């Protein structure tokens, strides 16, 4: 969707790989703020806003 | 004939012209008949890093 | 390459078509479609090219 109308998704629930997106030689950017990006895999979570 | 080139090495796929790829690896006749059909593939060619 | 280069560092993907007309049958034709046959009559034909 356009940027006015930016598309939110609810992920709960669910069990999360963070490592599918981490491996990928696709995403030129990938800046994590207050995380560690190496660490998404290690941590647990409640709800994750898209 | 298909091959991957960059950018500005696109304006020496026509016949007459110069440059690296025309010296060095794909020359056109200057009696060429026929099209260049050229597309952007960065998703397929390109990884990070 | 790298998908974070300019235009002019990005992957292009070239494929070069050559016709050849020789003496020889044509063999690559358009889609256009065949009519009848008009015999002993003044028409504009297209025979084979």
């Amino acid at each position: 969707a356009s940027v006015y109308a930016w598309n939110r998704k609810r992920i709960s629930n669910c069990v999360a790989d963070y490592s599918v997106l981490y491996n990928s030689a696709s995403f030129s950017t990938f800046k994590c703020y207050g995380v560690s990006p190496t660490k998404l895999n290690d941590l647990c979570f409640t709800n994750v806003y898209a | 004939d298909s091959f991957v080139i960059r950018g500005d090495e696109v304006r020496q796929i026509a016949p007459g012209q110069t440059g690296k790829i025309a010296d060095y690896n794909y020359k056109l006749p200057d009696d060429f008949t026929g099209c260049v059909i050229a597309w952007n593939s960065n998703n397929l060619d390109s990884k990070v890093g | 390459f790298q998908p974070t280069n300019g235009v002019g560092y990005q992957p292009y993907r070239v494929v070069v078509l050559s016709f050849e007309l020789l003496h020889a049958p044509a063999t690559v034709c358009g889609p256009k479609k065949s009519t009848n046959l008009v015999k002993n009559k003044c028409v504009n034909f297209n025979f084979n090219g």
